[PDB]
């Protein structure tokens, strides 16, 4: 009961898709071959990870996950890679041609040729649950795919599952790592067509994690592979209160509630600690007062943003491993008197506290250490539209000139979807100025 | 996977794809009798973008020889390699163009392209999934030039949902084989800014000043100018030979490096003619471009850069940001991270280190205006219009092309002056 | 109350009914406008060489005038 169905668009969702799975088996003590030793109920059962993992007969624990990319390049690497015993085949959908960059391939020209088979698949997914939650949706907003063919799902979702719980971890696209010039545009085309589909939407900055993995890790040049098994310590701590269950585990819609005040404000920040190399772990240890205070430094954020710069509408903190609320409240009155954390005037100020109990776990050779207890806060501030307001800047730079709308245009787009989008943007910044202003 | 049809018309198309084949089966380890015999499995990663695979796994080149005589392909079949091509690929003509550009376009040309397109058709219908198609040809002969742009028109017909890939060579006075040369070139610019999606301008005028200022030889021969051809066309296509990321295929390359249709026309560079700061600024040095324009007298629009050997991939992230800082007046504001950085593993035959730089800079309206003042000055006399006129042509075809040249290279002065703020 | 109780639930049956609605045509409308768009591209594209085969083939015929 409450499953959760994952779908991983394009490179960088799939690629992502495959640190969280690995880091789900270690987490549930999951082989790759899916059997789980210390999973008593054979062939099924309603256990906390079954909302992530359905069973065969065989003892196999398989993820309830779909994989979608226009190319079979990366798709390819699970099927031959170490979880390949993992999926089926099923639920390893690749086309032949990637959008090359393109939302207009990713939603039009390339993606129309698979997208009934990708429902077909998820339709697949649904049937086995008893009753689903929603989905989580992982994808970049750079790509060709990983935008435009997300969108194109997210509208396709809307339809087959009605008003069903549609969550994102988006990849916010940073210079450091891009892939193409054109990446503003795809990433404001499908915010836009998406904006209106997705109920909450976790977005993550690669120059953020970037420089996480730099400075705190001492990584000279961080690779995806570095970048994902972060970006997977997030995405695991969001979702261990669905695959994990305790006294004080609040769920996630719980959260959610306190996370969304307008359908539109539905991005929240999050903030991750402590992310520290194996030589500093063995050094010190990080207490409860620690994490929580590295939550409110803003180089620990997924997000580039200042939000001293903003306000407040709620403020999550979601804690793993050796915690109890004794701490958790002790270290909060600190935070609450040495930082200044200014909420909106029509929003209650307290602090909503979750606990997993189950310990954080790394990958094996990684470079993440392994500590006793974890933190992800997740914050709605206003100051988050700074990171629209970046990515708006540099859309309006090259549409100025029409640059590269030919390459859009020349797959059936209009030049009115790039200016229709922009003013839903236009709109959104204005949206979360007006949230930010004090009541009269 | 992703398969890319080549096509080589004329003597300078034969000749410079005969190197091309001999350097990247050299890299990716394949032998003239087509068999591997390499170390990495890089070799072999992405080895079907140019390769067939036939019988006893031998890989054979997915070529095809174009010409309107056939003396230039006698010696391609006879020279080294000349076994790895597929014997059936080679497309013959026993009447030549005369170096005249409405022979190669209208009358010679015209009754051996449906020969051509017959095995153009056999290629891409055994394609898993057809990039598009690579010509090398020269802009001022004969058959190259007219029967090349002839040969894009009547293909893009048949594929025009397809990348359309040059490598043409730019006539000069400096290695001139004819006096007509500047007629050719125009009229073939004017087919190459409708229906091709990337040219790599291919200067001889940029290649003799290397083969003569740089490299001293002051008697350059066609190997010399030509072995900056091959060093070129390879560091251009390591991207899409072996496991790339960024502009790993065409249509993601002319999709970051063309932000108007018809200004895709680049200009490629390569270093060295010691350690990276070295060799990214000789990169971007005007003696290094293999076009006649320095691109100081313009803007980048769009910018690729490719660092082939083994060195700091931080040391090359931090000098290719460096000389966008030192040199931001240079870049269009407009158009913000237009400068792309690659690095592959496997250097070049015969270097530890090396760079490849193509750039679409508005400055290329120098090369443009050196062939349309030879143009207009052997147009304003109409000298030697009996060899086009002869042949069917109209004088209204002539003024188009220049029409059409003068007007490209206007359109690249409007995005040179173009600002934002 | 009980009728007001059976309003609020038919209401929101009706606005999850209206939104799958809405999403389903805005598109269809978009998908097909942007087919006819792209065949329209493709379509002037090879329009425009079809006039370079007639314009061959005027060059062909004018010099076969010889006499
Ligand atoms: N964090 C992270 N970002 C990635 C990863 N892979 C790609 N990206 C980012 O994704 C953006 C490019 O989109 P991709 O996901 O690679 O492309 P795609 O979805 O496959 O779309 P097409 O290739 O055009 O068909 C760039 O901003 C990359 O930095 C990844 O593994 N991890
Ligand atoms: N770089 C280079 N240029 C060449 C070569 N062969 C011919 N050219 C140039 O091409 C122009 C003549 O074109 P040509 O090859 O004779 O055309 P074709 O006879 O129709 O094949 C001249 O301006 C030469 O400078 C070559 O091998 N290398
Ligand atoms: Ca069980
Ligand atoms: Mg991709
Ligand atoms: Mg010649």
């Amino acid at each position: 009961m409450r499953e959760c169905i994952s779908i991983h668009v394009g490179q960088a969702g799939v690629q992502i898709g495959n640190a969280c799975w690995e880091l789900y088996c270690l987490e549930h003590g999951i082989q790759p071959d899916g059997q789980m030793p210390s999973d008593k109920t054979i062939g099924g059962g309603d256990d906390s990870f079954n909302t992530f993992f359905s069973e065969t007969g065989a003892g196999k624990h398989v993820p309830r996950a779909v994989f979608v990319d226009l190319e079979p390049t990366v798709i390819d690497e699970v099927r031959t890679g170490t979880y390949r015993q993992l999926f089926h085949p099923e639920q390893l959908i690749t086309g032949k041609e990637d959008a090359a960059n393109n939302y207009a391939r990713g939603h039009y020209t390339i993606g129309k040729e698979i997208i009934d088979l990708v429902l077909d698949r998820i339709r697949k997914l649904a049937d086995q649950c008893t009753g689903l939650q929603g989905f989580l949706v992982f994808h970049s907003f750079g790509g060709g795919t990983g935008s435009g063919f997300t969108s194109l799902l997210m509208e396709r979702l809307s339809v087959d599952y009605g008003k069903k719980s549609k969550l994102e971890f988006s990849i916010y696209p940073a210079p450091q790592v891009s892939t193409a010039v054109v990446e503003p545009y795809n990433s404001i085309l499908t915010t836009h067509t998406t904006l209106e589909h997705s109920d909450c939407a976790f977005m993550v900055d690669n120059e953020a994690i970037y420089d996480i993995c730099r400075r705190n890790l001492d990584i000279e040049r961080p690779t995806y592979t570095n970048l994902n098994r972060l970006i997977s310590q997030i995405v695991s701590s969001i979702t261990a209160s669905l695959r994990f269950d305790g006294a004080l585990n609040v769920d996630l819609t719980e959260f959610q509630t306190n996370l969304v005040p307008y359908p539109r404000i539905h991005f929240p920040l999050a903030t991750y600690a402590p992310v520290i190399s194996a030589e500093k772990a063995y050094h010190e240890q990080l207490s409860v007062a620690e994490i929580t205070n590295a939550c409110f430094e803003p180089a620990n954020q997924m997000v580039k943003c200042d939000p001293r710069h903003g306000k407040y509408m709620a403020c999550c903190l979601l804690y793993r491993g050796d915690v109890v609320p004794k701490d958790v409240n002790a270290a909060i009155a600190t935070i609450k008197t040495k930082r200044s954390i200014q909420f909106v005037d029509w929003c209650p100020t307290g602090f909503k506290v979750g606990i997993n109990y189950q310990p954080p776990t790394v990958v094996p050779g990684g470079d993440l250490a392994k500590v006793q207890r974890a933190v992800c806060m997740l914050s709605n501030t206003t100051a988050i539209a700074e990171a629209w307001a970046r990515l708006d800047h540099k859309f309006d730079l090259m549409y100025a000139k029409r640059a590269f709308v030919h390459w859009y245009v020349g797959e059936g787009m209009e030049e009115g979807e790039f200016s229709e989008a922009r003013e839903d943007m236009a709109a959104l910044e204005k949206d979360y100025e007006e949230v930010g202003v004090d009541s009269v | 996977m992703r398969e890319i049809v080549h096509i080589q018309a004329g003597q300078c198309g034969n000749q410079i794809g005969a190197k091309f084949w001999e350097v990247i089966s050299d890299e990716h380890g394949i032998d003239p009798t087509g068999s591997y015999h390499g170390d990495s499995d890089l070799q072999l990663e992405r080895i079907n973008v140019y390769y067939n695979e036939a019988t006893g796994n031998k890989y054979v080149p997915r070529a095809i020889l174009v010409d309107l005589e056939p003396g230039t392909m006698d010696s391609v079949r006879s020279g080294p390699f000349g076994q790895i091509f597929r014997p059936d690929n080679f497309v013959f003509g026993q009447s030549g163009a005369g170096n005249n550009w409405a022979k190669g376009h209208y009358t010679e040309g015209a009754e051996l392209v449906d020969s051509v397109l017959d095995v153009v058709r056999k290629e891409s219908e055994s394609c898993d999934c057809l990039q598009g198609f690579q010509l090398t040809h020269s802009l001022g002969g004969g058959t190259g030039s007219g029967m090349g742009t002839l040969l894009i028109s009547k293909i893009r017909e048949e594929y025009p949902d397809r990348i359309m890939n040059t490598f043409s060579v730019m006539p000069s006075p400096k290695v001139s084989d004819t006096v007509v040369e500047p007629y050719n070139a125009t009229l073939s610019v004017h087919q190459l800014v409708e229906n091709t999606d990337e040219t790599y301008c291919i200067d001889n005028e940029a290649l003799y000043d290397i083969c003569f200022r740089t490299l001293k030889l002051t008697t350059p021969t066609y190997g010399d100018l030509n072995h900056l051809v091959s060093a070129t066309m390879s560091g251009v296509t390591t991207c899409l030979r072996f496991p790339g990321n960024l502009n790993a295929d065409l249509r993601k390359l002319a999709v970051n490096m063309v932000p108007f249709p018809r200004l895709h026309f680049f200009m490629p560079g390569f270093a060295p003619l010691l350690t990276v700061p070295e060799l990214t600024q000789q990169m971007f040095d005007s003696k290094n471009m293999m076009a006649a324009c320095d691109p100081r007298h313009g803007r980048y629009l769009t910018v690729a850069a490719i660092f082939r050997g083994r060195m700091s991939m931080k040391e090359v992230d931090e000098q290719m940001l460096n000389v966008q800082n030192k040199n931001s007046s240079y870049f269009v504001e407009w158009i913000p991270n237009n400068v792309k950085t690659a690095v592959c593993d496997i250097p070049p035959r015969g270097l530890k280190m090396s760079a490849t730089f193509i750039g679409n800079s508005t400055a290329i309206q120098e090369l443009f205006k050196r062939i349309s003042e030879q143009f207009t000055a052997m147009f304003r006399r109409k000298a030697f219009l009996h060899w086009y006129t002869g042949e069917g042509m109209d004088e209204m075809e002539f003024t188009e092309a220049e029409s059409n040249m003068n007007d490209l290279v206007s359109e690249y002065q409007q995005y040179q002056d173009a600002t934002a703020d | 109350k009980r009728e007001h109780e059976r309003e609020v639930i038919q209401k929101a049956i009706e606005e999850n009914n209206n939104f799958i609605k809405m999403a389903k045509e805005k598109l269809a409308q978009k998908m097909e406008s942007n087919k006819e768009n792209r065949e329209a591209h493709l379509a002037a594209m090879l329009e425009r060489l079809q006039e370079k085969d007639k314009h061959a083939e005027e060059v062909r015929k004018n010099k076969e005038l010889k006499e």
